[PDB]
């Protein structure tokens, strides 16, 4: 249904993370951050709208049936497992390290 | 403040049944769809189902049909996920979630603490 | 040059929600879905086709459905307010199975329950024998009524009947109800054939949870309406083309007895059954239903792939109101097992009936509320109902991997869907009588000519204005209508336009405000299109009108 | 639909009393006057009286004063006519009636099935 890529991102703090997610369906795509030991709190929804409490470093933008999550200036509280969801279907996840 | 409090840390052998409770607060339980998601480690996470507690209407994921049942109480605002015929592929952290805006359930802003199940 | 001209009474409206009032046809009908605050209606005195008006409807985001939910719940509670409370009935029941004088176990899911109950006098008790349904009792042999530990069960007054009657929801002063006449309209997006009505066609509060009974039919073909179909949570409302006849019955005499349980408080219960103990059931015509499912899968294949597999299945779970088809029939509440209907698999390329077992309940927690429940008194005699299935509430199983096959189940659990399937063609709009337009003067019924071009539609402003100024929430709505009228009249007064209706004033028109060289403004554009084009500029125009009138009044006086 | 359901098929001997029960439905019983009318064969119908079953006020025909009593059970929505000192001249069909409009008692649009009484 939807393929998330890459499986793993090796990134140092301060770099910009781009997490891609392709889908064959038209739906709002949300992005969830799973910090180890914590619930996967919502990062963005509708493909570009930030959830309350999320810093403005998280955004999305792309054209066509494809989404990209851009995470600038990664901090020590990031580097979790990121998931894309469209209409109940979840991407395999990208581990950010 | 919306909060979902789940009981968990349950270990089961293949073939046993399990029940995970989810107590909800901070919103009207009747008026908002609650979702059960199975975050299997190392595997694509799966959304097990949704439960509309007003009438208790439920929608289970097709791969789980016949093995997953969801129930609830509305006088103690609690949802229940019950699984039967557990196998080794059911090892996962199970979450109870609620959407940011109840009109759209899928964007899940409120998550429970997480209930690991080892099989 | 171009100058601002103020027009009062323009056929312009916004998607603003308000409180609609009840209207109904004019003794025994005043004890059925009535508060006596519903005014007598007229024989459709006004239905004005809005030629050349295209309007955007959203049946899932409107306050007519939410208003029906609130009003029907209030109407229900008022019907049950001056009625017997069954707190005296929340007693320990000594229940045995209904006996056949043989060894057969419980028949009809009935339990014969002996209890001690209060009488007209407080010092004495009356032992009562009542045939309760298994679904009305919980074992605690000793049993209790299912809702006594959670809610105050109120007995319906014996004179009150639950048969649905048409309820017309009418626009208050200053508002219009727009109706979509498009055939095959799926309840969302633009509607080409739009009309203005004072009231709806008459919406029957037909309580049902899986199949829609006694509703409207689609004009040409089955219409499958969902805000989004790929979203599982959003229920799928299917409006049928030709109804499916469902013959429901309670084949038990259910001899009704009554006792006094307090001063003026009569409790009605089933005393005996003279004949055999039989299961209530509904017969859905088999050939008609199979053709109906054929039409439904054809429409779903139009929504999905044309080569997919559509499987029907019984409801996946929930309370009895969701897992079965709940409805009123002759005063009894049937909960029919629809697994006999939703069980076929359709793979893209006889006068028999499908009998659905039905359980009967007396304690009805309708709308699944906290702290409230109703006890339906039993009806004397065998019950028969012939109902028209005019629609369905369906859900689709999620987690759809291997998407060549999709699974559909009956829905329910949200009564607003029954009203959406009736209110799919209606929306409430607020009249915005104040419009501005460029002119060079530099000094049909309600909403008729709304789709006409401006100028032509500016010669009917009095017809539009005449329809303004025409319990607590209704009076607040009346005060809001008055306040909006007075805000428009006060604003015209500030502009020096209060008595002119068409007010030419000394404010130049800015070419940035969609100039279009005037010929398009008056010969091509309508008042709705024009108001949409300058919806972000009317505040500036109004401010300039206030400034110009203040300067002219100070300079002249 | 207004309906008046009367008991009947009674036969009595001279000197006995008779009681006719008229159950009313389809209108507010309390707010509308009921009448009892004697329709004997051959001779002109004799109106026996009216009952206003809220206060219970009654009006008995002059020749029947002292012989006719009318009562009501306001909880059972039932009017009762009691006729005493029966004679052979009281053979008639007795009818329970209601006016067309409750503002005007004597437009008897609603008649009961009738109570034949032979004496
Ligand atoms: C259920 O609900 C869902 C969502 O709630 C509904 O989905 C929406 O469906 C409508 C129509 O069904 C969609 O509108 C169409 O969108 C088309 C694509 O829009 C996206 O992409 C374009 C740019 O794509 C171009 O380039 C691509 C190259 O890869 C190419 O493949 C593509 O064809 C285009 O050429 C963006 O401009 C646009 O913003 C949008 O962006 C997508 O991706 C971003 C990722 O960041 C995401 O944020 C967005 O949400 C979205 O996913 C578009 O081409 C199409 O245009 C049509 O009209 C123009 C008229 O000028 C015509 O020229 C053209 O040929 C087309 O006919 C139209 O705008 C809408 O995007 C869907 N939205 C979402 C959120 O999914 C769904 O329909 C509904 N289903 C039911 C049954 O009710
Ligand atoms: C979908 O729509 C259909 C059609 O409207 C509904 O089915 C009707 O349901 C009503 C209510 O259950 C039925 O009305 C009842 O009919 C009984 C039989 O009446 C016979 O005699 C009368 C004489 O005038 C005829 O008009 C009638 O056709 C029958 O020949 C009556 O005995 C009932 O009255 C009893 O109850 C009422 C209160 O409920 C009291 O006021 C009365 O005094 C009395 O105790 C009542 O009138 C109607 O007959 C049904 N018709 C058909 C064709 O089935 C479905 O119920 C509705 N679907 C849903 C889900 O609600
Ligand atoms: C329900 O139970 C009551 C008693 O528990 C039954 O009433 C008795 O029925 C028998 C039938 O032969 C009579 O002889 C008794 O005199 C009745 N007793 C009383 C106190 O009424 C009743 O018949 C049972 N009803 C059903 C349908 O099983
Ligand atoms: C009110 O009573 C019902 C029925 O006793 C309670 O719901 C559950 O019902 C099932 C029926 O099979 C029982 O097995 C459960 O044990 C009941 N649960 C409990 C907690 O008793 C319902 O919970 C009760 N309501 C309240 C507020 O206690
Ligand atoms: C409606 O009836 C169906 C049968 O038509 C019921 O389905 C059965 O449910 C039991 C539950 O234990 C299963 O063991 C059976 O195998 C099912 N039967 C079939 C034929 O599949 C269903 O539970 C009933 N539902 C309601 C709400 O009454
Ligand atoms: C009543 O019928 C039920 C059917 O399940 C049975 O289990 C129960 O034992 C029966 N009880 C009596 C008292 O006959
Ligand atoms: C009713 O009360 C009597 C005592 O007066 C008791 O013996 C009997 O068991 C009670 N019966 C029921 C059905 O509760
Ligand atoms: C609107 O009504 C006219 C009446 O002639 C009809 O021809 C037309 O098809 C209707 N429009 C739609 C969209 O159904
Ligand atoms: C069905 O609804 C969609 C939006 O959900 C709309 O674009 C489409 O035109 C509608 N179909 C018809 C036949 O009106
Ligand atoms: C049911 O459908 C038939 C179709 O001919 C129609 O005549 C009848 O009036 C409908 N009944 C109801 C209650 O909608
Ligand atoms: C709709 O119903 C009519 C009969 O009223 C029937 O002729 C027509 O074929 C039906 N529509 C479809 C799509 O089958
Ligand atoms: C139900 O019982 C009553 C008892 O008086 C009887 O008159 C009536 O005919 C019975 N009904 C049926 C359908 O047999
Ligand atoms: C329902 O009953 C009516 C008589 O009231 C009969 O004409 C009709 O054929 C029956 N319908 C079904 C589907 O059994
Ligand atoms: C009747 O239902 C069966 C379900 O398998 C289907 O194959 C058949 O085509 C249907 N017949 C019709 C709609 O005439
Ligand atoms: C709608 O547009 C047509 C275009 O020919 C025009 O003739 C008709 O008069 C317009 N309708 C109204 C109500 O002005
Ligand atoms: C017209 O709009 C422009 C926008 O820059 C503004 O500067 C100018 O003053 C406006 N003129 C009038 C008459 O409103």
């Amino acid at each position: 249904v939807l393929t998330q890529s890459p499986g793993t991102l090796s990134l140092s703090p301060g770099e910009t993370a781009i997490i891609s997610c392709r889908t064959s369906q038209y739906g709002s795509l949300a992005w969830y951050q799973q910090r180890p030991g914590q619930a996967p709190r919502l990062v963005i929804y509708s493909g570009s709208t930030r959830a309350a409490g999320i810093p403005d470093r998280f955004s999305g933008s792309r054209w066509g049936p494809d989404y990209n999550l851009t995470i600038s200036n990664l901090e020590s509280g990031d580097f979790g497992v990121y998931y894309c969801q469209q209409y109940e279907f979840f991407g395999q996840g990208t581990k950010v390290q | 403040q919306v909060q979902l409090v789940q009981s968990g840390g349950q270990m089961k052998k293949p073939g046993e049944s399990m029940r995970i409770s989810c107590r909800a607060s901070g919103y009207e339980f009747i008026d908002c769809t609650l979702n059960w998601i199975r975050l299997a480690p190392g595997k694509r996470p799966e959304w097990m189902g949704w439960l509309k507690p007003r009438g208790g209407a439920v929608n289970y994921a097709r791969p789980l049909q016949g093995r997953v049942t969801m129930t609830r109480d509305v006088y103690s605002d609690t949802a229940f996920l019950e699984l039967r015929s557990l196998t080794v592929d059911d090892t996962a952290v199970y979450f109870c979630t609620r959407g940011k805006n109840c009109d759209y359930n899928w964007d899940f802003e409120h998550w429970g603490r997480g209930t690991p199940v080892i099989v | 040059n171009l100058w601002v001209t103020v027009y009062y009474g323009v056929p312009v409206w916004k998607d603003a929600e308000t409180t609609l009032f009840c209207a109904s046809d004019a003794t025994e009908k005043h004890n059925v879905w009535a508060t006596h605050a519903c005014v007598p209606t007229d024989p459709n005195p006004q239905e004005i086709h809005l030629e050349n008006v295209t309007e955007e409807f959203n049946m899932w985001k409107n306050n007519m459905v939410e208003q029906m939910h609130e009003d029907i719940i209030s109407l229900w509670d008022q019907s049950l307010k001056p009625c017997v409370k069954l707190t005296p009935l929340c007693v320990t029941l000594q229940c045995t199975n209904v006996t056949n004088n043989i060894t057969d176990d419980m028949r009809g899911e009935l339990k014969n329950c002996s209890f001690n109950m209060t009488t007209e006098l407080r010092d004495k008790k009356q032992k009562v024998y009542s045939l309760f349904y298994r679904l009305d009792v919980v074992q605690i042999k000793e049993y209790r009524l299912i809702n006594c530990n959670t809610s105050a069960i109120t007995q319906a007054c014996p004179k009150v009947s639950f048969e649905p009657i048409p309820i017309h929801y009418c626009a208050p002063a200053g508002f219009a109800i727009l109706k979509c006449k498009d055939k095959k309209f799926n309840g969302t997006g633009p509607c080409q054939n739009v009309s203005t009505v004072q009231c709806t066609h008459g919406i029957k509060p037909v309580v049902s949870t899986q199949l829609l009974l006694n509703g409207s039919l689609a004009e040409e073909e089955v219409i499958i309406r969902s805000e989004n179909i790929t979203n599982n949570a959003k229920n799928i409302l299917v409006q049928l083309n030709t109804s499916v006849q469902i013959n429901c019955t309670r084949p038990n005499n259910n001899t009704v007895k009554s006792i006094r349980i307090g001063p003026g408080q009569a409790f009605y219960y089933t005393g005996d059954i003279i004949g055999d103990i039989r299961q209530a059931h509904c017969n859905v015509s088999k050939a008609t239903w199979n053709e109906t499912l054929g039409k439904v899968v054809k429409q779903l294949r139009k929504h999905f792939g044309n080569n997919t597999i559509i499987r029907f299945a019984q409801s996946s779970g929930g309370d009895l109101e969701v897992t079965t088809h709940s409805f009123n029939c002759g005063g009894e509440f049937f909960y029919c097992n629809t697994s006999g209907l939703f069980n076929s698999t359709w793979i893209s390329n006889s006068n028999d009936s499908i009998t659905l077992p039905c359980r009967i309940k007396q304690i009805i927690n309708m709308w699944q509320r906290i702290g409230q429940a109703m006890y339906a008194p039993p009806i004397q005699g065998v019950i028969r109902c012939v109902s028209n299935i005019t629609g369905l509430i369906l859900t689709r199983d999620g987690g759809s991997t291997n998407s060549t096959t999709e699974t559909f189940r009956p829905g329910g659990g949200d009564m607003r869907d029954n009203w959406r399937s009736e209110l799919y063609k209606y929306k409430v709009v607020k009249i915005e009588p104040l419009g501005v337009a460029p002119t060079r003067c530099k000094r049909l019924g309600f909403l008729g000519a709304a789709g006409s071009t401006m100028g032509a539609a500016s010669m009917t402003l009095t017809v539009q204005a005449r329809n303004l100024l025409s319990g607590i929430k209704q009076l607040q709505a009346r005060v809001l209508a008055v306040e909006h009228y007075l805000r428009d009249q006060q604003l015209l007064g500030i502009w020096g336009c209060s008595g002119k209706l068409i007010c030419c004033t000394n404010v130049p028109w800015n070419s940035s405000w969609s100039n279009r060289n005037l010929s398009e403004i008056w010969d091509n554009m309508t008042w709705l299109q024009w108001d949409k084009e300058i919806s972000n500029y009317t505040q500036i125009i109004y401010g300039l009108l206030e400034e110009s009138q203040n300067q002219q009044e100070k300079n002249e006086q």
